[PDB]
RNA sequence: CAGUACCGUGAGGGAAAGGUGAAAAGAACCCCGGGAGGGGAGUGAAAUAGAGCCUGAAACCGUGGGCUUACAAGCAGUCACGGCCCCGCAAGGGGUUGUGGCGUGCCUAUUGAAGCAUGAGCCGGCGACUCACGGUCGUGGGCGAGCUUAAGCCGUUGAG
RNA sequence: GAGUGAGGGCGCGAGCGAUAACGUCCGCGUCCGAGCGCGGGAACAACCGAGACCGCCAGCUAAGGCCCCCAAGUCUGGGCU
RNA sequence: CAGGCGGUAGGGGAGCGUUCCCGAUGCCGAUGAAGGCCGACCCGCGAGGGCGGCUGGAGGUAAGGGAAGUGCGAAUGCCG
C-alpha cells in the first residue's frame, strides 16, 4: 500500500540511524508472512479410505455395532416415528451411533440427530464414530463391493 | 552427659532425647530400633576414658522416627549471559530421636 | 493465526520481583536490575553457601590453640600426638568442648603427646 | 549447631612494659591478645578485650639497628610536602606516641580495631590514672 | 554542562528538611478577643489606640 | 468523623508538602491560626478546606470546636495539561502542568 | 465526525481518540460556598457504579505504619553469627540490618575486558527466518515390480 | 549438518628487528581464548600447583604456607648475614 | 557396580509455558471463570505447575492430540 516515501536523514537524523517508512514499528506495518492465502492443501486416495473404516468398525464389532442394511422405520419423515424404532430396536443414550441411508425420505426425516449422524450420499464421518460406536449401512454395494 | 558419632562426614553430640537433621539412611519409619559405632563418649560428671577407640564390642544407641522432608536449594551462576538458572536440590532430612550407649 | 505476547513477560519477570524485592531500591524496582542482582545474590548467595564452610573451619581451629595455650601447649603439635597413636578425629569443631567444661579435653591433650616416651 | 558463642564475654585487665622491652617486636603480641583471643568463648564478631596498660613507655629496649636507620613514613603531603622524623628524635619526643608508632604501623582495621585499641595507656610512670586491675605479665 | 543520569529522592528531601514550615507569629489584644499578628488591623478586639475598625 | 479533602487544582504537592508536616500535631485552632497568615499561595486554599470538614463533621458526625485535634494529613500528585513555549533555533521547549490531590483529617479528642 | 486536527508553497504530507448500567432511572434538599470543587442524604444489587463513569496494573506520589542512620571507603547484593517489633503453645517462621569475613555489574565486541571504547531516560505494551511452489537427505508409514493421477463432470449445508 | 583463515601469550628453537618491544612472520608444545568460575601471586586469562552438579559448624594432601592486619612451631640444631 | 560431569559458536534429547482447532446439541462457574494483590504449603531439577484467602464481575475450556504472526531487557528502535 505505497508508503509515504521515506523520511529524515541518517548520519544525524532525530537520533536513530534509520529512515524508511517501511514502518518496522507501527502496530500495522512491515512485519512477517506467517499466514498467506494458501493454507497448504494436501490429500490422498481410496488406498486408505477403505482399510481405515475396516479395522475400526471391525473392532467396533468386537464391541457390537449392528448393520440392518435396508428397512422400514415408519413414516420415513417424523422424528418420534423413528423413535418407535429406537426403543423397539434397542439403542439408547450413551454409546453414540452412526448410519447411512441414501433415500431423501430419511433425509427430511432425521433432521436434527441428537446422539447420532444421519447421512445421505458417500462421505466418511468415522470422526464422531471414533468417540462413539453403533452403526448401519446401505447395502454391501454402497460400502463399495 | 553427651556422646558423638559420624553419619558420613557429619559429627554430632546429643543429650538424652534430641534430633533434627542428619540427611538420612534407609530402614522403615518410626518404630524400628538401630545403632552403629561410637568415638569415645561424652562429657560432664565423670567421663574421660577414650584411648585407642573402643568402637568394638560396644556401640551407641538410638531410636527411629521418619518424617522425610524435601529441602529446597536455589542454584545459579552468571558470567557472559551464561546464568544457568532453574535448579533446586531437594535432598533428605530426618526427625528421629536418640538414647544411650 | 494471531499470536502476540500479552502477559507471559510478567510471569518470567515477576519471580524476579519477589525473589529479590528486599535489596537496595533500584536493584529491587527494575525487572532488569533485579534480574542482574539476582545474578549477584546468585553468584554471591552461592558464593556464601560456598563461603560458610571455608569460614567456620578456621574459627574453630585457632580456638583449639586457645584450649592448649592455657592448658600447656599448642595446635599442630598436639595433633600428630594423637593421630599416630590411636583414634583420630575430635573434629576441629566438636572440640567445642572448649566452652562446655574444660578439664575434659585436658586429659586427652596429654594423651596426644603420650606417644613420645 | 554447636553455637559455641561466648554470650556476654566481659573484658579483663592487665599491665606490661619495662625500660627493656623490645618495641614493635612485641606489639604484634598485644593485639592478638587484646581482641580477647585467649578467651575460649569466642566469635570474631563479639568485640571483647583485655584493658591494657603500658608503663615505662620510653627508652624501652631500642631494638637492634634502628638508631639513625629507621624512618617514619606517614602524613601525606597536601601540596608536595609531608612529614618524617626518625629514631633519635621522635623516640625521645612525645614518648607515649613514640612506641605507639611501631604499633600504629600495622594494626587491624574497622570499628572493631578501634573499640579494642582504646584500652592502651602509655608513658613511663608506672602508675595508671584510673586504677582498675593491673595483673602484669612479661 | 549536560550530565548523564537519573535522580535519587534521597538528597531531594535531605536538602529541604531545611525548607520546613516556619510559622508567622501571633500577638496579644484584650477587649473582645484578638490575637492578631505583628501590628495588624482587624475587627477581632480591634485595638484601643487608633481609628480603623469597630469597637462595640 | 471529621473528613476534609483537597482536589482538582493545577499546581504541585511540593508547594503544600510544607503545608502538611507543620499542621499535623497541633489542634484545629493552632493550625487554622498559623496557616491563615502564612501566605505564599497554599494558605488561601487549605482554608476553605478546614471549613468543609468543619460544616459536616459537626452536621452529620457530631463533634465540637476545641475537641477536634489535627490528626494528620496526606499529600500526593494528580492530572496535568498540555502547553508549549517559543525558544532557540525554531526549537520546541515543551511541557505540561502538575496539579494537586491531597487529604486532611481531624478527630474526636 | 479523519482522509477531519495539524503541517505544506505546492505537490502533498498525514492524527490520537471504542466501552456507565440490566434501566440515567443522571444527585432533590439542607450545611462549605467564587461558578469550581465538597459532605450528609437520596435513585441505586454495587457511586472503590457518577459523568478523563467497566475491570484497572507499570514508570511515578506521598499521609500515615513498622526495621533503620551522623566515624566515616561504598556494582552494593551476599552469607556468618547476633540483636531489636510481627504469626506459630512449641520446635522456631518473618522483616530488617549491627560488626564482620564476600563483593569488577551487564547487553554488544573480541589475541584481549569489570570497564570514561557502543547502546540502555525509565516502566507497559508492539518487535524480526514463516510460506508459496520447487528441489534435496531423514523420519511413522501403506502398497510394493510396481507405485501415483493434473485441471474438470456429477455429487458437497456440510462430505465425496 | 555446523564453526572456523584478526588469534596471541609463554617456552625452547629460529629467520627478522640494534639477544631493542605486553612486536613481527613461523615449526612446534601448552595455557587461555572457550577454564575473568579456584588457589598462589598483595591486588591482576594466558607463570607453577588444580579441572568444576548436592548437602557439609567433614578428614588427607599437591602449589603454596607457620609474628601482625588472618590461619598452622617467632621448632630444632649448625654455621654464614 | 564401575563410568562420565566448565564447557561461546555449533550440532543432538527431551520436555515447559502461551493464542486459535475438534472432543463442545461434553464438562467447572455468581456456594466466581477471565484479570489481579498475597504465600514463607504440595510437584516439578528447571521450563513452569498447583492449591487456598482476598479484591475482581461474564465467560471459559479435559485427557487428548491438531494447528503455531508467541516465547522478547535493549537495536541513540516505535508509542503512550
Amino acid at each position: 500500500a505505497y508508503s509515504g516515501r521515506k523520511i529524515w536523514p541518517q548520519k544525524h537524523t532525530g537520533r536513530a540511524r534509520h529512515g524508511d517508512i517501511g514502518a518496522p514499528i507501527f502496530v500495522g506495518g512491515g512485519v512477517v508472512f506467517g499466514p498467506k492465502p494458501r493454507d497448504y492443501s494436501y490429500t490422498l486416495p481410496k488406498k486408505v479410505r477403505k482399510k481405515g473404516l475396516a479395522m475400526a468398525v471391525a473392532d467396533r464389532a468386537r464391541e457390537g455395532k449392528l448393520l440392518l442394511v435396508e428397512a422400514f422405520a415408519g413414516v420415513n419423515g417424523k422424528t418420534k416415528e423413528f423413535l418407535a424404532w429406537a426403543k423397539e430396536a434397542g439403542l439408547d443414550g450413551s454409546e453414540s451411533v452412526l448410519l447411512v441411508t441414501g433415500n431423501e425420505l430419511v433425509r427430511r426425516a432425521a433432521r436434527n440427530l441428537p446422539w447420532v449422524v444421519t447421512l445421505a450420499p458417500e462421505g466418511l464421518n468415522v470422526y464422531d464414530i471414533v468417540r462413539t460406536e453403533r452403526l448401519v449401512m446401505d447395502l454391501d454395494a454402497w460400502e463399495v463391493f | 552427659m553427651f556422646a558423638i558419632v559420624k553419619t558420613g562426614g557429619k559429627q554430632y553430640r546429643v543429650e538424652p532425647g534430641l534430633k533434627l537433621r542428619v540427611e538420612k539412611l534407609d530402614a522403615e519409619p518410626g518404630a524400628t530400633v538401630e545403632l552403629p559405632v561410637l568415638l569415645l563418649g561424652g562429657e560432664k560428671t565423670v567421663v574421660g576414658t577414650p584411648v585407642v577407640e573402643g568402637a568394638s564390642v560396644v556401640a551407641e544407641v538410638l531410636g527411629h522416627g521418619r518424617g522425610k522432608k524435601i529441602l529446597v536449594s536455589k542454584f545459579k551462576a552468571k558470567v557472559q549471559y551464561r546464568r544457568k538458572k532453574g535448579h533446586r536440590q531437594p535432598y533428605t532430612e530426618l526427625l528421629i530421636k536418640e538414647i544411650r550407649g | 493465526p494471531r499470536a502476540k505476547t500479552g502477559v507471559v513477560r510478567r510471569r518470567k519477570h515477576k519471580k524476579i520481583l519477589k525473589l529479590a524485592k528486599g535489596y537496595w531500591g533500584l536493584r529491587s524496582k527494575s525487572f532488569r536490575k533485579a534480574r542482574e542482582t539476582l545474578f549477584a545474590a546468585g553468584n554471591y548467595a552461592y558464593a556464601h553457601r560456598k563461603r560458610r564452610k571455608r569460614d567456620f573451619r578456621r574459627l574453630w581451629i585457632v580456638r583449639i590453640n586457645a584450649a592448649c595455650r592455657q592448658h600447656g601447649l599448642n595446635y599442630s603439635t598436639f595433633i600428630h600426638g594423637l593421630k599416630k597413636a590411636g583414634i583420630e578425629v575430635d573434629r576441629k569443631n566438636l572440640a567445642d568442648l572448649a566452652v562446655r567444661e574444660p578439664q575434659v579435653f585436658a586429659e586427652l591433650v596429654e594423651r596426644a603427646k603420650a606417644a613420645q616416651g | 549447631v554447636k553455637t559455641y558463642v561466648p554470650k556476654q564475654v566481659e573484658p579483663r585487665w592487665v599491665l606490661i612494659d619495662a625500660e627493656g622491652k623490645t618495641l614493635g617486636r612485641l606489639a604484634t603480641k598485644i593485639a592478638t591478645l587484646l581482641r580477647g583471643k585467649h578467651r575460649p568463648d569466642w566469635t570474631p564478631n563479639v568485640a571483647m578485650g583485655d584493658f591494657v596498660v603500658v608503663v615505662n613507655a620510653d627508652k624501652i629496649r631500642v631494638t637492634g639497628k634502628k638508631l639513625e636507620q629507621k624512618i617514619y613514613t606517614r602524613y601525606s603531603g597536601y601540596p608536595g610536602g609531608l612529614k618524617k622524623i626518625p629514631l633519635e628524635k621522635m623516640l625521645a619526643t612525645h614518648p607515649e606516641r613514640v612506641l605507639e608508632h611501631a604499633v600504629k604501623g600495622m594494626l587491624p582495621k574497622g570499628p572493631l580495631g578501634r573499640r579494642l585499641f582504646k584500652r592502651l595507656k602509655v608513658y613511663a610512670g608506672p602508675d595508671h590514672p584510673h586504677q582498675a586491675q593491673r595483673p602484669e605479665k612479661l | 554542562p549536560v550530565p548523564k543520569k537519573k535522580t535519587s529522592k534521597a538528597r531531594r528531601d535531605a536538602r529541604r528538611s531545611h525548607h520546613a514550615l516556619t510559622p508567622p507569629i501571633l500577638v496579644p489584644c484584650p477587649e473582645c478577643k484578638a490575637m492578631k499578628p505583628p501590628h495588624t488591623v482587624c475587627p477581632e478586639c480591634g485595638y484601643y489606640a487608633g481609628r480603623k475598625v469597630l469597637e462595640v | 468523623e471529621a473528613k476534609a479533602i483537597a482536589r482538582y487544582v493545577r499546581i504541585s504537592p511540593r508547594k503544600v508538602r510544607l503545608v502538611v508536616d507543620l499542621i499535623r500535631g497541633k489542634s484545629l485552632e493552632e493550625a487554622r491560626n498559623i496557616l491563615r497568615y502564612t501566605n505564599k499561595r497554599g494558605a488561601y486554599f487549605v482554608a476553605k478546606v478546614l471549613e468543609s470538614a468543619a460544616a459536616n463533621a459537626v452536621n452529620n458526625h457530631d463533634m465540637l470546636e476545641d475537641r477536634l485535634y489535627v490528626k494528620a494529613a496526606y499529600v500526593d500528585e494528580g492530572p496535568a495539561l498540555k502547553r508549549v513555549l517559543p525558544r532557540a533555533r525554531g526549537r520546541a521547549d515543551i511541557i505540561k502542568k502538575r496539579t494537586s490531590h491531597i487529604t486532611v483529617i481531624l478527630g474526636e479528642k
